[PDB]
RNA sequence: CGCUGAAAGCAUCUAAGCGGGAAGCCCGCCCCAAGAUGAGGCCUCCCACGGCAGCCGGUAAGGACCCGGGAAGACCA
RNA sequence: CGAUGUCGGCUCGUCGCAUCCUGGGGCUGAAGAAGGUCCCAAGGGUUGGGCUGUUCGCCCAUUAAAGCGGCACGCGAGCUG
């Protein structure tokens, strides 16, 4: 017998409410679905996890003195090209940016986990575009 | 050995109402807020407020005195309220009330008004003192901080805008 | 903010309060207004001026389309003026006076591949004392084995010139509203006969 | 401000402070005044 | 450097909270920039053509080729 | 060691900060002005000559200042020699 491989599958569209989780206690559960790996059926070697909506991103939360202290970095490539940007000033400019972030880091590198990344959709404030797809509230 | 055991007295008629994390103090000056730790509770009595602590854990017994100090503040702000008083000195140094702002010549190419922020009133009854007043003690006494470090008292003159009662201490020169 | 596209027409020299006042003359107006874009239909404030009419014998159907729409001739350039929305449907020099100050942006004349000297300003080598071959070079770029590699932005020979260019905080010194004439006081980016946008300074 | 090592009480006046994770010694003699680092 | 302020009846810029404060930091100025594959937006133009998410051919709006040139340029653009 | 070209200069930079200058400060045996000392700060700036191969240093004339270090004592498939 061989082991049980399975035909594509619709995807799950999944609703994840943001506000007064912990930054990223809450990421390794959407890393988790994004894997599929709730999934009795999972493949390590195909896109088959659910669909991740995430509303009120900026109301995510964080322990200690991170607001001030997590500290946010790019390196341009050029002379001097390395910026430093705490999670205050992130979160005030792009909040959806920490939670995509803090998830991106805890999904597998290379081509698979940059399609993985794809299938994950955070918006800040309550609202979301797709309600054509239906997505099915969750509670982590 | 304590002041958040010290009960608050409250003058008649002082309205003081709780809600979850605040305290809201009416007058006949006006009201305050007065944000509480949800780990310490106010209780009203008659006349009188209190406020008690959950533990001897040293930050309930840090928030315990503060707790009741910004009360009893706020108690004092809207029935007597508060003052500061500035004592200007030095020869040419003076101050008058433009308007209800502060003008001060205190030595600078130039005047410096100063305007007031809301509940603060400016008064000017001699050239030479200035009195800072409002239901706020906390701005207050910020108002007033402000308006001594535009001319702080000199280390070697009595020149300079000086808190009544603070001390005048010189230094010789030569 | 307020702006109109010109063309710059060629430079001399005027005398006002017996000092001699090097100007550029440009063509500005008339300039139609073909679009508006605002913050319900394209998220943002501006103006898309037109300027210098067009043979129709020239103009495609899809710019045709455009321009009727806006009940506009045809006309030559469409730019775009950023947060500004002039009331009536025809920016000309007017909106200018004498004594404003103006930033004017061209395309500088373009050097095509120019060396190190003439682009970045560098020294060069001698011209004697046993120099060899290295008279205009650039010397170094670089370490050695650390970091064993060369900077971004590194200043090397290049394509210089005809590239957008913003003078900043010229004097308008005379408007001249029978020719549709600025006089600005100093230098303006690229050739006479080239395309320009004058715009009401930043600088405070 | 002295700024070292050993901050210590240099007269009965000083008092010893933690200020935001540092300790100073203020005094009403400025030049007892001391930041440790 | 302060305000207000406990623990610690006083005091304390701090433990709750608030203010002031550098040529430096973020933005503001200028230039590049949607291969930003996360490939964005707006205006306008053409139209659902024949024959066996595919192929084949003729077209549309458009474009390219070629030619006269250019303060654009090594060729290219 | 079947080769990793070695001083100094020129050219071109870039970085550290234990900061020479400029900006912000506390203490002064800080009257003022000018200094002294320590703290914050690396954004920019940090001259031209005489001597000597010199690095350095001394000297001349200035300067807000004429900083010190790292990058194979940065840089010879870039030049000099
Ligand atoms: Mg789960
Ligand atoms: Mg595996
Ligand atoms: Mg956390
Ligand atoms: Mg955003
Ligand atoms: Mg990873
Ligand atoms: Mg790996
Ligand atoms: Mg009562
Ligand atoms: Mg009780
Ligand atoms: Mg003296
Ligand atoms: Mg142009
Ligand atoms: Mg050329
Ligand atoms: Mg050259
Ligand atoms: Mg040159
Ligand atoms: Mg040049
Ligand atoms: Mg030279
Ligand atoms: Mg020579
Ligand atoms: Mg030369
Ligand atoms: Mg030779
Ligand atoms: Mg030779
Ligand atoms: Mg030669
Ligand atoms: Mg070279
Ligand atoms: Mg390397
Ligand atoms: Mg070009
Ligand atoms: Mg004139
Ligand atoms: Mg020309
Ligand atoms: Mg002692
Ligand atoms: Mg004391
Ligand atoms: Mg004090
Ligand atoms: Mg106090
Ligand atoms: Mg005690
Ligand atoms: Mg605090
Ligand atoms: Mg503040
Ligand atoms: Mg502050
Ligand atoms: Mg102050
Ligand atoms: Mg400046
Ligand atoms: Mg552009
Ligand atoms: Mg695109
Ligand atoms: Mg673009
Ligand atoms: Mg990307
Ligand atoms: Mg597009
Ligand atoms: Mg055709
Ligand atoms: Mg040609
Ligand atoms: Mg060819
Ligand atoms: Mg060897
Ligand atoms: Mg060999
Ligand atoms: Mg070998
Ligand atoms: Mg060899
Ligand atoms: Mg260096
Ligand atoms: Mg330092
Ligand atoms: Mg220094
Ligand atoms: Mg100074
Ligand atoms: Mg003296
Ligand atoms: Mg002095
Ligand atoms: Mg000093
Ligand atoms: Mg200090
Ligand atoms: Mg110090
Ligand atoms: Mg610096
Ligand atoms: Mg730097
Ligand atoms: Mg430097
Ligand atoms: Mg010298
Ligand atoms: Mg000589
Ligand atoms: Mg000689
Ligand atoms: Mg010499
Ligand atoms: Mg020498
Ligand atoms: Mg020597
Ligand atoms: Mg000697
Ligand atoms: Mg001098
Ligand atoms: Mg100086
Ligand atoms: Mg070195
Ligand atoms: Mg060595
Ligand atoms: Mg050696
Ligand atoms: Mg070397
Ligand atoms: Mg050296
Ligand atoms: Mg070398
Ligand atoms: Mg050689
Ligand atoms: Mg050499
Ligand atoms: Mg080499
Ligand atoms: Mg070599
Ligand atoms: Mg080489
Ligand atoms: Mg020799
Ligand atoms: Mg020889
Ligand atoms: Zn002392």
């Amino acid at each position: 017998m061989k082991t049980y491989v399975p035909k594509q599958v619709e995807p799950r569209w999944v609703l994840i409410d943001a506000e007064g989780k912990t930054l990223g206690r809450l990421a390794t559960k959407i890393a988790t679905l994004l894997r599929g790996k709730h999934r009795p059926d999972w493949t390590p070697n195909v896109a088959m996890g659910d669909f991740v909506v995430v509303v009120n991103a900026d109301k995510i939360r964080v322990t200690g003195k991170k607001l001030e202290q997590k500290i946010y970095t790019r390196y341009s490539g050029y002379p001097g090209g390395l910026k430093k940007i705490p999670l205050e000033k992130m979160l005030a400019t792009h909040p959806e940016r920490v939670l995509e972030h803090a998830v991106k880091g805890m999904l597998p590198k290379g081509p698979l986990g940059r399609r993985l990344f794809k299938r994950l959709k955070v918006y800040a404030g309550p609202d979301h575009p797709h309600q054509a797809q239906r997505p099915e509230k969750l509670e982590v | 050995s304590r002041i958040g055991r010290l009960p608050i007295p409250v003058p008649k008629g002082v309205s003081v109402e709780v809600a979850p994390g605040r305290v809201k103090v009416k007058g006949p000056k006006g009201e305050l807020e007065v944000p509480v730790s949800p780990e310490m509770r106010v209780v009203v009595e008659e006349g009188v407020v209190r406020v008690e602590r959950p533990s001897d854990e040293r930050r309930h017994k840090s928030l315990h005195g503060l707790t009741r100090t910004l009360i009893a503040n706020a108690v004092k702000g809207v029935s007597e309220g508060y003052s500061k008083e500035l004592l200007i000195k030095g020869i040419g140094y003076r101050a008058r009330l433009v308007g209800r702002a502060l003008e001060l010549t205190v030595g600078f190419s130039h005047p410096v008004v100063v305007e007031p922020p809301e509940g603060i009133t400016f008064e000017v009854p001699e050239p030479t003192r200035v009195r800072v007043s409002g239901i706020d003690k906390q701005k207050v006494g910020q108002v007033a901080a402000n308006i001594r470090a535009i001319r702080k008292p000199s280390a070697y003159h009595e020149k300079g805008i000086y808190y009544a009662g603070e001390p005048v201490r010189l230094k010789p020169g030569k | 903010m307020k702006g109109i596209l010109g063309v710059k027409v060629g430079m001399t020299r005027i005398f006002r309060d017996d000092r001699a006042v090097p100007v550029t003359v440009i063509l500005a107006g008339p300039c139609p207004v073909v679009q508006r874009r605002t913050p319900e239909k394209d998220g943002y404030t501006a103006v898309q001026l037109g300027f210098l009419p067009q043979n129709p014998k020239r103009v495609n159907r899809p710019l045709k389309g455009h321009f009727a729409k806006a009940g506009v001739e045809p006309v030559r350039i469409l730019r775009e003026i950023r947060d500004f929305n002039p009331e009536g449907d025809t920016v000309t020099v007017e909106i200018f006076k004498p004594g404003e100050r103006v930033d004017v942006t061209g395309t500088s004349k373009g050097r095509g591949f120019a060396g190190v000297m003439k682009r970045w300003n560098f020294a060069g080598g001698p011209d004697s004392h046993g120099a060899h071959k290295i008279h205009r070079h650039p010397g170094s770029i670089g370490n050695r084995k650390t970091p064993g590699r060369v900077y971004k932005g590194k200043k090397m020979a290049g394509h210089y010139g005809a590239e957008r260019v913003t003078v900043m905080n010229l004097e308008v010194v005379d408007v001249i509203p029978e020719e549709n004439l600025l006089l600005v006081k100093g230098a303006v980016p690229g050739p006479n006969g080239g395309l320009v946008i004058v715009r009401e300074t930043k600088k405070a | 401000m002295k700024v070292r090592a050993s901050v210590k009480r240099i007269c009965d006046k000083c008092k010893v402070i933690r200020r935001h994770g540092r300790v100073y010694v203020i005094c009403e003699n400025p030049k007892h005044k001391q930041r440790q680092g």
